[PDB]
RNA sequence: GGAGCCUCGGUUGGCCUCGGAUAGCCGGUCCCCCGGGGGUCCGGUGCGGAGAGCCCUUCGUCCCGGGAAACGGGGCGGCCGGAAAGGGGGCCGCCCUCUCGCCCGUCACGCACCGCACGUUCGUGGGGAACCUGGCGCUAAACCAUUCGUAGACGACC
């Protein structure tokens, strides 16, 4: 698990092999957020061993699609629920985001446990996404983007193309 | 290991290349700063050593135990006749430093002060400032001296006078003067250089630059005493006299 | 202090990205650093730009701050941005940097002695002003 | 009676960060400071002209004293400006941070 | 996190009239004027409100840090208006055992001599800051008002005797000699 | 051909850094002003900073060791001679390309200075850091002659307004010439226009 | 101030300048106050009184017309301003000079060297030798040897 490019979702089935002794195994759905689908049928078996017995050599997956967002042009307040190990012992943790797809969140709780407490992708477990409403929210960090009068300027300007005319005559305006 | 016994270092450091010094004249490194407060004077002169002697006068710091009694101190002779002022040197402020803007001389100048301006004075044909003597009969010249003149005004900040002694008043064997800068310091530079060009071609006594019961500073050349060993120039231990190689 | 505001229905420019030389308009804020953008009559599909790729202007036109693109044309049209945007001293100094990117040699000739007889007229007219000033003050 | 040849600086061998190859030489040209803007210059006919102490016979001319490297522009370099080329002889290294010509005849436009 | 908005109004009284050139204020009214700098602490500053009755600062996007900014401007803007309608007065007692501090003002209250001090030959003679103007009291022994407008200046000025009058090597418990700052007020009360 | 830098809110670093570059590929420049270069970091920690650059030299013999200059144009000209070759043939024939003055000199007071905005301390310092300004840095370490640059530059400073000031005028004409010519430049203007140079 | 001969080379239109702010600037008007500054008001600000820029633009000519010019185009004498590492910068008279210079249009011509490379510049470049031609000029010093002894191993130094 290496969180690179914009993470998706995918919703990937599987069961055990059919026995004599279990006509029919019963099957596992689950919601694995993977780079691409191949690590994520890989990491859909890392789940389901330690949740049943199961490993890949006595299993089958079933069904390995993607899943789209619902409302893509939608901002939604997203709640994740964490499983991330430090250097010192396992923590839960439930992280609050503000974005448009759930993999868009996802996403960006992996950059965040990453810049926050320096974890890496191998160690977390995204356990819980739910998709709550403006009131539920709990982190201040988004509850102050609930105004249906939102106004704020943009402030003292990182000047971009600085390297375009890199000896220039004019000093550069930072005020717009 | 460590020294068992600290001791102080021999010599100083601050005086380190003791070398024979490239100059035989001492050399005013720094001149006193000037204020606009106090008249134009001078701030240096130049003697000669003649020899020293004896003085008996009163103490009289209170509290001593040898106030208001005689003491004997020696004392040095300087013997000091009066210089000739013969030039007049600008300086601006450049941030490299001071640079030296622009040099007048005097029309007339003592066959001393020219001795000083060649090596072998016998061979010569004393030359020197014979054309420099003749621009001060010209009106394409003495309207040049004014310009050199009139622009120290503005950008000159430090002026110097250029002065040299007097060898056939000395009973010395030489009777080639010393030149030197003196840094005239008082007014503002525009009366610094109306006093300094009325004093030229005029002698200069001690009066003009000393006062008496004051206190001032000697700049010269150590006595010489040649190529000596680490005993003598630093003053460390002598050996204990069993040494093989020297002591 | 701030005259533009970053806030529900500004009209903005855009820097780079495919979307750029366009307007849109600002929906809703998303995050601290990413707004959601839609407009609807400049060829710009309803997304969400970062606020490098944008220079927000001072044109505003109000509507709730989620409706769907069928009531923001409604509101850009009304109000009418298009034709008063082309009409400002910033789209005539944009307008004016493309006709001198797409200006052909033969074109360039024509503004090269266009140019010369043009710096003739004004030099001899402003040294006819300095001998008169001169005048009026001796 | 005018120039015909854009400037272009020749900045250093095709080096690694401890090998030099010599048969490729890595040009500044004025101006272009991209790699979509190097499209243009693939394939131009480059030029390192100097001048030295005995005369050469000139193509069109008297002999002077100048003398020229003919080469040209093969694939562009790096991501910003630069851009790689190949001259019949491998640079001088007194050539380094001198002026080159860079044509414009074996144009594709 | 950054928080959007932060801000803090300042009502000011009719009595003052304040003009802003940008980031730094200038406030002026009975007593003087007063101006201070504020162009390190990036902040934007808003004059609203017809006939001038409030101002207020504002700070977008600032982190915890920052955001401790935005009251230190309405608080020493604050100390202004006080400085130019009501003033600062600063008393001071010299308190002694055995030797009465001899303390005499030179210079129409800009220069302080502080004489045998702990039974010392020390003159302590203090400069004070320019804009105050120190007097002994009347009808009051040991007592030393500093006056003047600024409150970074009378404060200060009053930290210097304050420290000029320190023991040294002892037991700073049982030689509590010195002057030391006993009231911090205003020139005239409303 | 003379790149003219001016050294005012330029950081240090990100400065020699692109001035050496450009050295490097036969471009002849000037960096003039260096005492408004500022470092970044708060000013005791740069001071400590070139402290200890002080404090290095050959024990056994200081005369030869390395030798601390203290003027800020030769310390901005220490920290390019950092970035360049200095051993070899073209890293020497480099440097001479280089000129750095304290002040604006005589011979460039009179010409324009660029400005390099991705060196610039505006642009690559978020607004609460703290920088250290290399002219107070330098006096305080030992360059003895800022109070006379602060003049010079002073004075260079006041008959320069006088040449702006001569400026506009000499073109508020100008702007008002061609109201009292429209009508003869007309030909001119539109022209001007439709190729996108007055509009 | 004239032409040629060696040698070193690099370049191949110029930008003549406010200070400086960056949570703020820039230009005008001056209705305004004190001897230049402040305040004011009107405008501009993804800077167009913009370096994302400006300026100059070069095939040469010859007759004729149109627009623009007359104060212009080119010249010998003086004068001021300039010092941080100082323009061959500008002002006045001058005998001459031109409606030529630039832009629209005509007339015709200039090896049209037969598809092909170092072309086009800064360039009276730097340096060194010899020769031209005139004028205005200018007729020294250093070292040795000698002497000194304020100095000194010898040099050096006085």
């Amino acid at each position: 698990m290496k969180a690179s490019g914009t993470l998706r979702e995918y919703k990937v089935v599987g069961r055990c092999l059919p026995t004599p002794k279990c006509r029919t195994p019963p099957l596992y759905r689950m919601r694995i957020f993977a780079p691409n689908h191949v690590v994520a049928k890989s990491r859909f078996w890392y789940f389901v061993s330690q949740l049943k017995k199961m490993k890949k050599s006595s299993g089958e997956i079933v069904y390995c699609g993607q899943v789209f967002e619902k409302s893509p042009l939608r901002v939604k307040n997203f709640g994740i629920w964490l499983r991330y190990d430090s250097r010192s012992g396992t923590h839960n943790m439930y992280r609050e985001y503000r974005d448009l797809t759930t993999a868009g969140a996802v996403t960006q709780c992996y950059r965040d446990m990453g810049a926050r407490h320096r974890a890496r992708a191998h160690s977390i477990q995204i356990m819980k996404v739910e998709e709550i409403a403006a009131s539920k929210c709990r982190r201040p960090a988004v509850k102050q983007f609930h105004d249906s009068k939102i106004k704020f300027p943009l402030p003292h300007r990182v000047l971009r193309r600085q390297h375009k005319p890199r000896f220039t005559t004019k000093r550069p305006n930072t005020f717009f | 290991s460590h020294r068992k016994f600290s001791a102080p270092r021999h010599g100083s450091l601050g005086f380190l290349p003791r070398k024979r010094s490239s100059r035989h004249r001492g050399k005013v490194k720094s001149f006193p700063k000037d204020d606009p407060s106090k008249p134009v004077h001078l701030t240096a002169f130049l003697g000669y050593k003649a020899g020293m002697t004896h003085i008996v006068r009163e103490v009289d710091r209170p509290g001593s135990k040898v106030n208001k009694k005689e003491v004997v101190e020696a004392v040095t002779i300087v013997e000091t006749p009066p210089m000739v002022v013969v030039g007049i040197v600008g300086y601006v402020e450049t941030p490299r430093g001071l640079r030296t803007f622009k040099t007048v001389f005097a029309e007339h100048i003592s066959d001393e002060c020219k001795r000083r301006f060649y090596k072998n004075w016998h061979k010569s044909k004393k030359k020197a400032f014979t054309k420099y003597c003749k621009k001060w009969q010209d009106d394409a010249g003495k309207r040049q001296l004014d310009k050199d003149f009139s622009s120290m005004k503005k950008y000159c900040q430090v002026i110097r006078v250029l002065a040299h002694t007097q060898m056939r008043l000395l009973p010395l064997r030489q009777k080639k003067a010393h030149l030197m800068e003196i840094q005239v310091n008082g007014g503002t530079v525009a009366e610094k250089l109306d006093w300094a060009r009325e004093r030229l071609e005029q002698q200069v006594p001690v009066s003009q630059v000393f006062g008496q019961d004051e206190m001032i500073d000697v700049i010269g050349v150590t006595k010489g005493k040649g190529y000596k060993g680490v005993t003598s120039r630093w003053h460390t231990k002598k050996l204990p006299r069993k040494t093989h190689r020297g002591l | 202090v701030f005259r533009r505001f970053v806030e529900v229905g500004r009209v903005a420019y855009v820097s780079f990205g495919p979307h750029a030389g366009k307007l849109v308009a600002i929906v809703d804020v998303i995050d601290q650093n990413r707004a959601l953008v839609d407009g609807p009559c400049t060829r710009v599909r309803r997304q969400a730009m970062p606020f490098k790729c944008m220079q927000l202007t001072d044109f505003i036109l109000k509507f709730p701050h989620s409706a769907r693109q069928k009531y923001v044309r409604k509101a850009w049209e009304k109000a009418d941005i298009n034709t008063k945007w082309a009409a400002t001293r910033w789209a005539k100094k944009i307008e004016a940097r493309e006709r001198k990117a797409k200006m052909t040699d033969f074109d360039r000739y024509k503004v090269m002695k266009a140019k010369k007889m043009r710096n003739r007229i004004i030099k001899n007219e402003v040294k006819k002003l300095q001998r008169a000033a001169l005048l009026k003050a001796s | 009676s005018g120039r015909l040849w854009c400037k272009a600086i020749f900045a250093g061998y095709k080096r690694g960060l401890r090998n030099q190859r010599e048969h490729t030489a890595l040009l500044k040209i004025e101006g272009v400071y991209a790699r979509d803007e190097t499209e243009f210059y693939l394939g131009k006919r480059c030029a390192y002209v100097y001048k030295a102490k005995n005369n050469t016979v000139t193509p069109g001319g008297k002999p002077n004293k100048t003398r020229v490297i003919w080469g040209k522009v093969t694939r562009a370099h790096g991501n910003s400006g630069m851009v790689r080329a190949k001259f019949r002889s491998n640079l001088p290294a007194k050539a380094i941070g001198h002026r080159i010509r860079v044509m414009l005849y074996p144009s594709r436009i | 996190m950054k928080t959007i908005l932060s801000n803090q109004t300042v009502d000011i009284p009719e009595n003052v009239d304040i003009s802003l050139k940008g980031r730094t204020v200038i406030v002026k009214g009975p007593r003087g004027t007063l101006r201070r700098d504020f162009n390190h602490i990036n902040v934007e500053l808003s004059l609203l409100g017809k006939k001038k009755k409030r101002l207020r600062v504002d700070k977008w996007w600032g982190n915890r840090k920052e955001l401790a900014t935005v009251r230190t401007i309405c608080s020493h803007v604050q100390n202004m208006i006080k400085g130019v309608t009501l003033g600062f007065r600063y008393k001071m007692r010299s308190v002694y055992a055995h030797f009465p501090i001899n303390v005499v003002i030179q210079e129409n209250g800009s220069l302080v001599e502080i004489r045998n001090f702990l039974g010392e030959k020390y003159i302590r003679r203090v400069r004070m800051r320019p804009g105050v103007a120190c007097s002994v009291s009347q009808a009051q022994k040991d007592e030393l008002v500093l006056e003047g407008n600024d409150i970074e200046l009378v404060s200060n000025s009053a930290a210097l005797i304050q420290q000029a009058t320190t023991v040294k090597n002892k037991d700073i418990r049982k030689f509590l000699d010195g002057i030391y700052v006993s009231e911090k007020g205003t020139v005239q009360q409303a | 051909q003379v790149l003219v830098l001016d050294g005012r809110g330029h950081l240090l670093g990100r400065l020699a850094a692109i001035v050496a570059k450009q050295v490097l590929l036969g471009r002849k420049v000037v960096v003039v002003r260096c005492e408004g270069i500022n470092i970044s970091g708060n000013f005791y920690r740069n001071k400590l900073k070139y402290l200890a650059f002080l404090r290095k030299r050959m024990n056994t013999n200081p005369s030869r060791g390395p030798y601390h200059f203290r003027a800020p144009s030769r310390i901005f000209w220490r920290t390019v001679r950092g970035m360049l070759p200095h051993k070899t043939k073209r890293g020497q024939a480099a440097l001479d390309r280089l000129k750095v003055f304290d002040g604006i000199p005589p011979p460039y007071d009179k010409k324009k200075r660029m400005v390099v905005p991705a060196a610039l301390k505006v642009v690559r310092l978020k607004p609460t850091r703290k920088f250290a300004y290399l002219g107070r840095l330098a006096h305080e370490v030992g360059w003895k002659y800022q109070a006379v640059t602060a003049t010079l530059e002073e004075k260079r400073k006041e008959k320069a307004k006088i040449h702006y000031r001569k400026k506009k005028q000499l073109m508020r004409l100008r702007k008002q010439a061609e109201k009292n010519v429209e009508k003869k430049i007309s030909k001119f203007t539109d022209v001007l226009k439709t190729h996108g140079l007055l509009v």
